[PDB]
C-alpha cells in the first residue's frame, strides 16, 4: 500500500 | 440492496461497500480466486440498484447490469435518467419504472463521449469521498453541464473500485481530500476487458495470455502482461468480464 502500487502491474 | 452513506465515511466504510457491491453480482465460478462474471442473465435478473447517500442526506439509485458491472442509468427522486445506448434502453423496461420523469442522457456510457460531454479527462476530475460527495449532488439536481464529469465520478468509484483493488484503495483513502488519478488507474479502467479476456484464455493455456495486455504502472512505465503471475492478476483485479457477455 502507497501510491507506488509496487507489485500490483507487471 | 447495496447502500453508501458518505457521511462520516472512513476507508473502511468505503471497503465494505465495495465488498457488498462484489458480493452481489452474480458468477460463473472463480478463475485463479478471481470470480469470473456471468455472460447473460434473463431481463428480469439481470440489474441491481446501487444507494448512495450524500452529506445532505439526498440519495441517488444506479442501476447496474450485475453481468459486467457497467452502469445503465440513476434515478433521483421522480427522475430517472440513462445513458443513450441500447444497453440502457434494455434496462429502462425493468428498472426505475413508477419514474415520472424519464431523461436520456446526450452520451452513451463511454469514457471517449463522457470526456467530450464534459470537456475533461480523467486524468483532470478529482476522485475521493469528497469527489463521490459532490458527484451524488450533481447528479441528483442534474446540472446537465456538470453531469457527465460526475458520472465518471461516480463510474470509478462504484464499477472500477468494484473491478480493481488499487482504484478501491486508492479512492477510499481520500477520506478528508480529493486526488487526481494516475495514469495507472486508467489504464486499468481502459484494460479491464482485455485483460479479462486474457485472463480468461491463460485458464486453457497453461497460465499463458495469447495476447499481451500494455498497462501503465504507478512510475507511468509501459508494462506488458503476458502471464497469470504478473501483480495484477493475483493482488489487483478483483473481477473478470465475462468473454461472452458480447457476441
Amino acid at each position: 500500500d502507497d501510491d507506488m502500487g509496487f507489485g500490483l502491474f507487471d | 440492496m447495496v447502500s453508501f452513506r458518505l457521511s462520516g465515511a472512513t476507508s473502511s466504510s468505503y471497503g465494505v461497500f465495495i465488498s457488498n457491491l462484489r458480493k452481489a453480482l452474480p458468477n460463473e465460478r472463480k478463475l485463479y480466486d478471481i470470480p469470473l462474471l456471468r455472460s447473460s442473465l434473463p431481463g428480469s435478473q439481470r440489474y441491481a440498484l446501487i444507494h448512495l447517500t450524500n452529506y445532505a442526506d439526498e440519495t441517488i439509485s444506479v442501476a447496474i447490469d450485475v453481468t459486467n458491472v457497467y452502469i445503465m442509468g440513476y434515478r433521483a427522486g421522480d427522475t430517472s435518467y440513462f445513458f443513450n445506448e441500447a444497453s440502457a434502453t434494455e434496462a429502462a423496461k425493468y428498472v426505475f419504472k413508477d419514474a415520472m420523469r424519464k431523461v436520456t442522457l446526450p452520451y452513451s456510457g463511454n469514457y471517449e463521449r463522457l470526456q467530450t460531454a464534459a470537456g475533461k479527462i480523467r486524468e483532470n476530475i478529482p476522485l475521493g469521498l469528497p469527489a463521490l460527495d459532490s458527484a451524488i449532488t450533481t447528479l441528483f439536481y442534474y446540472n446537465a453541464n456538470s453531469a457527465a464529469s460526475a458520472l465518471m465520478v461516480l463510474i470509478q468509484s462504484t464499477s472500477e473500485a468494484a473491478r480493481y483493488k488499487f482504484i478501491e484503495q486508492q479512492i477510499g483513502k481520500r477520506v478528508d481530500k480529493t486526488f487526481l488519478p494516475s495514469l495507472a488507474i486508467i489504464s486499468l479502467e481502459n484494460s479491464w476487458s482485455a485483460l479479462s479476456k486474457q485472463i480468461q484464455i491463460a485458464s486453457t493455456n497453461n497460465g499463458q495470455f495469447e495476447s499481451p495486455v500494455v498497462l501503465i504502472n504507478a512510475q507511468n512505465q509501459r508494462v506488458t502482461i503476458t502471464n497469470v503471475d504478473a501483480g495484477v492478476v493475483t493482488s489487483n483485479i478483483a473481477l473478470l468480464l465475462n468473454r461472452n457477455n458480447m457476441a
